[PDB]
């Protein structure tokens, strides 16, 4: 969950 | 948050079909982002969490593919 959770946070920001 | 998570991804899917990678990306990242937050806050079990994770991981991959397509 941290894998996609991290990459996702970078997308928005 | 559940409705927002589904309603968000739902709009992203339709966008991708209408050659809308931009609108599809914003809706995707917004849907998956809301889904993950819902899991960390509330969940049922490993089984249910797995189904939601796999669906999110796949949605995230499509997002980067859209932003990169235009970028």
């Amino acid at each position: 969950e941290d894998q996609l959770s991290r990459r996702l946070a970078a997308l928005r920001n | 948050t559940l409705q927002k998570a589904i309603d968000l991804v739902t709009k992203a899917t339709e966008e991708d079909k209408a050659k809308n990678y931009e609108e599809a990306l914003r809706l995707y990242q917004h849907a998956v982002e809301y889904f993950l937050h819902a899991i960390k806050y509330e969940a049922h079990s490993d089984k249910a969490k797995e189904s939601i994770r796999a669906k999110c991981v796949q949605y995230l991959d499509r997002a980067e593919k859209l932003k990169d397509y235009l970028r």
